[PDB]
């Protein structure tokens, strides 16, 4: 369907959600391991 | 950057920089992060 352009209008946005989570659990990380550096969160806490 | 060291922890090795043939360490204590001369403390006094 995405090849025949059939369905790029209903799939975008989805797409965009999807990118957004990841982006979202990027920045989550990035955020858990400043959290760290700062030390608000030990290594124990950090791995779960 | 960015490592938490223990006390007794290695830092590095001493060097000549500044006068070549003798090797020092060039030691300073301060309550802020600058690069200036306001806010130094004498270490020596300090750690007294
Ligand atoms: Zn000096």
């Amino acid at each position: 369907q995405a090849k025949h352009g059939l369905n790029v209008d209903s799939s975008y946005m989805a797409w965009e959600n999807s990118r957004k989570q990841y982006i979202e659990f990027q920045q989550q990380s990035r955020q858990l391991q400043d959290l760290e550096q700062n030390g608000l969160i030990d290594s124990a806490r950090k791995v779960n | 950057q960015g490592q938490r060291v223990e006390a007794g922890h290695v830092i590095g090795l001493v060097g000549d920089d500044g006068s070549p043939g003798s090797y020092h360490l060039h030691w300073e204590v301060r309550d802020n992060d600058g690069y200036g001369a306001n806010g130094t403390v004498n270490p020596l006094k300090y750690m007294g």
